C-alpha cells in the first residue's frame, strides 16, 4: 500500500481498518503529495542545459596524432598550396598526407563545410579566423581558446637593415599598447558579434541514450525478480 | 476548457449506450470528472470489455492534460 | 591589400578625396608593357586597421609617408634567390618601411629588419559547437543520497 | 527630446507541434513494447510457483487508471510489480518536467537594445530601417564615421515623411525606424502595437528660426523663459501629448490554443471511431 | 645549481644558500647556451619583485627595483625569467623577441 | 610589478587604483593562498600564471575576457653583443616545433575541468520538515489510540 501511495495509484488494496490506521495512513498521503511535487519541481532545473565546445588541446592531442581510435570522423582539413601546408609537412609529415582528401577551396568553401557535417576541424592562421569567427551569425561555429596557437608568430613592420628610424618606432608601438588604445582599433575593427557565451538551450526530444538508466535498472529488476523465483523454488525438500 | 467538457458528455453518452450492447447510466460523468482531475472516490466502474478501453483512452487523455496545465502554468509565475 | 586588415576603396568623384579616417595611396600599375606605355595612376583610397596604425605613429614620431601599392608578388616568396614583392621593395631600397600583413621569420630577418609585433598568429584549428545533451543518469540527480 | 526607434510589438504566441514533441519518436514505440514485455514476463511467474487480468495491471498502472483488478500473488512478481510502478512513476515526472522546461525558454525574440546592439552594426537583408531623407538624422549619420556602414546601408530605403514610415512599419514592410523620441513616443499611446526601445539617443532640443541678426530676437526668446516658469507649457503639453491611453508591461508567456492541442482530441476521437470496430468482434466472439 | 638568497622571506637576516631551480625558462636558458656557447650561473633576486620606478630620499631621484635594477646596475647581465614587455622598460634595455604570447 | 604600471598610468582606472594600493600582496604565491581561504575575492596576473592553477587545483576558475596585450621576453643590457643571435634562436624554436615541446612538457595538464556548474541537488538539511511532521505523526498515534479504547 505505501510503496504505491508514494509513487501513484497503482491497484485495489485492503486498506486499513483501526480507526487510528485510517489516520497514519493520510499523513503518510500526505507526505507523498509534497514529495513527488518537490521531485517533479526540481528536476525541471535539470533540464535546462547550456551550449558544449569540446575541450581539445593542440594538433598534438590524440585526435589527430592517432586518428583510428574512432576511425570515422577525423577530418583535419586545410587549404592548399600556401605557408599554412609546410609546417605541417615538416613536423607531421604522415599526418600531412592523410589530409590529402581534405583540400578545400578559398576560405568560405571550407567555413561551409562545417556547416553541412562534412569535415571534423579546419586549420588556419589564427587572427583570420578570429575575425572570421566574429562573422557568421550561427555562433555553432566558434574556434578553440588561444594559448593552444601552434607556431606563435607576430605581425611586424619591415625596416631597412640598421636603420635608426627603428629604435623609436618600437618605442611608440609600446606606447601605443601602454595607454588601451590598441583595444580600440582592435574592438572597431576586428572583434565583432560573436564574443557571446553558451546559450540555455532547452532539450530535443528525450531519447533512448539519455533515458537508458531507468530501463537498465528495470532489467536489473527483472532479473532480481527471476533469481527470487529460483530460490523460492529452492522449497522442494519442504 | 470548454471543448473539454463537451468531449466529456459525448464520450458519457456513447460509453453507455456502447456498453448496452454486451447501473450505469449517469455515473459516468462521476467517473470521468473524477479521471480528469484525480482519483476521488470508489466508482462501480464499467463492464463491457469495449468500455474498458474506451475509459482507458480517456485516463491517457487526461495524464497528458494535466501534465500539459502543471507545465504552462509554471510559466506564469515568472514576473 | 590583401586583408582585411588595410582596404582600398574606389576614388570618389562626389568630392574627390574620402578625408574620413582614410588616407591616399598610390598604384603605378604597369600593364601591357609591350609598346613601352608609361605607367601610373591613383588607384583606390585607402583605410583599414594597420592603416591606423601607421597614422597615429608617424604623428608620433614625427615623419611623413607616401603610401604606395605593390605590383607583382603580393608577399615575399623567394625566387632563386631574389625576393619578389614587399621585401623585394624594401631590399632594392625602392622604399624605406612595409606595413600591412606580414609575419615574422627566420627566412625573413636577414633581408629586412622588423619591429615589435603588435598582433599574435599562428596556427589554430576550427570546430563547431554541440548542444546540450542530457546525462544518462539524470533522472538521480535531484535527491541527495540520504533522502 | 532625442532620438528612438520605433518596432513592431510581435503577439507572442506559443509554438508546438504536438503533445509527442518532448519524445523522441522511437521512445514511444519502446514503451508501447516494454509494457507488454513486462506483462508476459508477469503472467509466468505466478503459475509456475489469470493472463487477462496480468496484462491489465501491467497496461493499467502506466495510465494512472483504476481500472484493472488483480495484483501478483507471488513473491517474485510481487518485487517486479513494485519497480514496473516506480518507474511508470519516472516516465510521467520526466515528460511533464522536459514539457516545462521548454516551455519556459520559447520565448518570442528580443528587441534592440539601442544603436549599440550589434544587430544594426552589421547590414543584413533580413533587417531593414530607415528614416526620412533630408533631414537632421542623416545629418547626424552622414558627419559621423563609425556609423559608416550604417549611413551606406540606410542610403536605399529612406521614405519621404513619417507619417508614410509609420504606416510602412505597422504592414511589416519594415523593422525599425528612427525619429524624435517626442514625436515617437505620441505613437506608442494613441495605437498600442508598436513600441519603443528606450534607450535615449542624440540629444537636442527643438526651437524656433529666425533669420540672423533680427529685431525679434531677443523678446522671443525671453517670452519662452516665461513660460516655464508661470507653468503654461506644462498646460499646452498635457492638453496636446501625454495620454498614456495604452500601457504595455511584461508581454504574456502567450498561454496554449485551439490549434496546438489538436493532438490529443484526434487521439481521442479515433479512440470513439476502434471502439466502433472492436465491439462487434466481441459478440462474435460470443 | 640555483644560487638563491632567499632560505627565508624578506623581514629576516638572509643566508644566501645554495638551491636548485628548473621548469620552462631553465630549458629553454639550456637550449640558447648549447646554441650560442654560454657557461652559465644564476642567482635568485634578493628583492622578490619585478622592478619598477619609484622615488626616493624624501627626493625626485628616480631608482628601479628587483631584478631589473639589477640589470641596470650591472649586476646581472641576462633575466632569463618570465618579465614582460611594455613601454616604460623598453627605454633602457633590450628586448628580445616575445617567447611566450 | 606590470600591473600597477599599467593601472597608474592609465586615467579611466585613477578610482580603481585609488582602492587597490590598500591590499596589494608581495607575491602570486600569497594572492593564490590568500583567494583559497576567502580573505580576498579576486586578483589579477599574467593569463599563462592562472591558467596552470585552474589546472593543478579545481575550485578556482578564471573569468576569461583576455585584458591587455603583451609577451614575455629576455632581458639584456641595451647593445650587447648577444642581441641578434639570440633574439634569432628563439624565431628557430618556433617551427621546429621546440616551444610546443615545452609547451606540453610542463604547461597544459587540463586534469581538472568545469561545464556548467550542477543546479545543486537537494539534501537532507532542507527536506527535514516533512520528516519530522511524519515523525511527529508517528507520536500523536500513541496518543490518539487509547482514546478510541476508551470509547469503547
Ligand atoms: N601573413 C603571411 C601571409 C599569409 C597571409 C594569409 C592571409 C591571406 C588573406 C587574408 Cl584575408 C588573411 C591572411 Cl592571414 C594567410 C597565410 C597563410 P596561408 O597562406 O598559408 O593560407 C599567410 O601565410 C605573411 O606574412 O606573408
Ligand atoms: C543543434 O540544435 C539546432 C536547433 O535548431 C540545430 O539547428 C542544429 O543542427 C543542432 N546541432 C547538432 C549538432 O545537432
Amino acid at each position: 500500500l505505501l510503496w504505491g501511495l508514494v509513487f501513484n495509484n497503482s491497484v485495489p488494496v485492503q486498506n486499513p481498518k483501526g480507526t487510528t490506521s485510517k489516520i497514519m495512513v493520510s499523513v503518510w498521503a500526505f507526505f507523498a503529495v509534497i514529495f513527488l511535487a518537490s521531485y517533479t519541481a526540481n528536476l525541471a532545473a535539470f533540464m535546462i542545459q547550456e551550449e558544449y565546445v569540446d575541450q581539445v588541446s593542440g594538433l598534438s592531442d590524440k585526435k589527430f596524432q592517432r586518428p583510428n581510435d574512432f576511425s570515422p570522423p577525423f577530418r583535419f582539413g586545410t587549404v592548399p598550396n600556401g605557408s599554412t601546408e609546410r609546417n605541417i609537412r615538416n613536423n607531421y609529415a604522415e599526418m600531412h598526407a592523410y589530409m590529402g582528401k581534405f583540400n578545400q577551396r578559398g576560405v568560405d568553401d571550407a567555413l561551409l563545410s562545417l556547416k553541412t557535417g562534412k569535415l571534423d576541424a579546419f586549420i588556419y592562421d589564427a587572427a583570420v579566423l578570429n575575425y572570421m569567427a566574429g562573422r557568421d551569425e550561427g555562433c555553432k561555429l566558434v574556434t578553440i581558446g588561444s594559448g593552444k596557437v601552434f607556431a606563435s608568430t607576430g605581425y611586424g613592420i619591415a625596416i631597412q637593415k640598421d636603420s635608426g628610424w627603428k629604435r623609436q618606432v618600437d618605442l611608440a608601438i609600446l606606447q601605443l599598447f601602454g595607454d588601451g588604445e590598441m583595444e580600440e582599433l582592435e574592438a572597431l575593427w576586428l572583434t565583432g558579434i560573436c564574443h557571446n557565451e553558451k546559450n540555455e538551450v532547452m532539450s530535443s526530444q528525450l531519447d533512448i541514450d539519455n533515458m537508458a538508466g531507468v530501463f537498465y535498472m528495470l532489467g536489473a529488476a527483472m532479473a532480481l525478480s527471476l533469481i527470487t523465483f529460483i530460490s523460492e523454488h529452492l522449497f522442494y525438500w519442504q | 476548457w470548454v471543448m473539454m467538457f463537451v468531449m466529456l458528455l459525448i464520450v458519457s453518452a456513447v460509453a453507455v449506450f456502447v456498453f448496452e450492447y454486451f447501473f450505469t447510466i449517469g455515473k459516468a460523468i462521476w467517473l470521468l470528472w473524477g479521471l480528469v482531475f484525480n482519483n476521488s472516490v470508489p466508482v462501480q466502474n464499467p463492464k463491457g470489455t469495449t468500455s474498458k478501453i474506451m475509459v482507458s483512452v480517456w485516463a491517457f487523455f487526461a495524464v497528458i492534460f494535466l501534465a500539459s496545465y502543471t507545465a504552462n502554468l509554471a510559466a506564469f509565475m515568472i514576473q | 591589400e590583401e586583408a582585411p586588415f588595410v582596404i582600398v576603396e574606389s576614388v570618389d568623384p562626389l568630392s574627390g578625396t574620402c578625408m574620413r579616417n582614410t588616407v591616399p595611396c598610390q598604384k603605378r600599375i604597369i600593364s601591357e608593357n609591350k609598346t613601352d606605355e608609361e605607367p601610373g595612376y591613383i588607384k583606390k583610397c585607402c583605410k583599414g586597421f594597420c592603416i591606423d596604425i601607421l597614422k597615429k605613429i608617424s604623428k608620433s614620431v614625427k615623419f611623413t609617408y607616401d603610401l604606395y601599392l605593390v605590383t607583382n608578388g603580393k608577399h615575399g616568396k623567394k625566387i632563386n634567390g631574389t625576393w619578389n614583392g614587399m621585401i623585394g621593395e624594401v631590399v632594392m631600397k625602392r622604399a624605406y618601411m612595409a606595413v600591412g600583413s606580414l609575419t615574422i621569420n627566420e627566412e625573413r630577418s636577414e633581408v629586412v629588419d622588423f619591429s615589435v609585433p603588435f598582433i599574435e598568429t599562428g596556427i589554430s584549428v576550427m570546430v563547431s559547437r554541440s548542444n546540450g545533451t542530457v546525462s544518462p543518469s539524470a533522472f538521480l540527480e535531484p535527491f541527495s543520497a540520504c533522502v | 527630446q532625442g532620438l528612438t526607434i520605433l518596432v513592431k510589438k510581435e503577439i507572442p504566441r506559443s509554438t508546438l507541434d504536438s503533445f509527442m514533441q518532448p519524445f523522441q519518436s522511437t521512445l514511444w514505440l519502446l514503451v508501447g513494447l516494454s509494457v507488454h514485455v513486462v506483462a508476459v514476463m508477469l503472467y509466468l511467474l505466478d503459475r509456475f510457483s489469470t493472463l487477462s487480468s496480468a496484462m491489465w495491471f501491467s497496461w493499467g498502472v502506466l495510465l494512472n487508471s483504476g481500472i484493472g483488478e488483480g495484483a501478483p500473488r507471488s513473491f517474485s512478481a510481487r518485487i517486479l510489480g513494485m519497480v514496473w510502478a516506480g518507474f511508470a512513476m519516472i516516465i510521467v515526472a520526466s515528460y511533464t518536467a522536459n514539457l516545462a522546461a521548454f516551455l519556459v525558454l520559447d520565448r518570442p525574440e528580443e528587441r534592440i537594445t539601442g544603436i549599440n546592439d550589434p544587430r544594426l552594426r552589421n547590414p543584413s537583408d533580413k533587417f531593414i530601417y530607415a528614416t526620412v531623407k533630408q533631414s537632421s538624422v542623416d545629418i547626424y549619420f552622414r558627419r559621423q564615421v563609425e556609423l559608416s556602414t550604417m549611413y551606406r546601408h540606410m542610403e536605399k530605403h529612406n521614405y519621404e515623411s513619417a507619417a508614410e514610415a509609420i504606416q510602412a512599419v505597422r504592414d511589416n514592410k519594415l523593422h525599425a525606424f528612427i525619429w524624435d523620441s517626442a514625436v515617437l513616443e505620441f505613437e506608442a499611446s494613441q495605437k498600442c502595437d508598436l513600441v519603443t526601445t528606450g534607450e535615449l539617443f542624440f540629444r537636442s532640443g527643438f526651437g524656433i528660426g529666425m533669420r540672423k541678426d533680427s529685431p525679434w530676437k531677443q523678446q522671443v526668446s525671453l517670452s519662452i523663459l516665461k513660460s516655464h516658469e508661470n507653468g503654461f507649457m506644462e498646460d499646452l503639453d498635457k492638453t496636446w501629448v501625454r495620454y498614456q491611453e495604452c500601457d504595455s508591461r511584461s508581454n504574456a508567456p502567450a498561454t496554449l490554443t485551439c490549434e496546438n492541442m489538436a493532438g490529443v482530441f484526434m487521439l481521442v476521437a479515433g479512440g470513439i471511431v476502434a471502439g466502433i470496430f472492436l465491439i462487434f468482434i466481441e459478440i462474435a466472439y460470443k | 645549481i640555483c644560487t638563491g638568497p632567499n632560505d627565508t622571506s624578506p623581514g629576516s637576516p638572509r643566508h644566501t644558500v645554495p638551491q636548485c631551480c628548473y621548469g620552462f625558462c631553465i630549458d629553454l636558458l639550456i637550449k640558447l647556451a648549447r646554441t650560442m656557447q654560454f657557461t652559465y650561473e644564476v642567482h635568485l633576486v634578493a628583492d622578490g619583485k619585478f622592478g619598477t620606478q619609484e622615488r626616493v630620499q624624501n627626493s625626485n631621484k628616480k631608482e628601479w627595483n628587483g631584478m631589473m635594477g639589477e640589470l641596470l646596475s650591472g649586476q646581472a647581465d641576462m633575466i632569463v625569467a618570465p618579465l614582460t614587455i611594455n613601454n616604460e622598460r623598453a627605454q633602457y634595455i633590450e628586448f628580445s623577441k616575445p617567447f611566450k604570447y
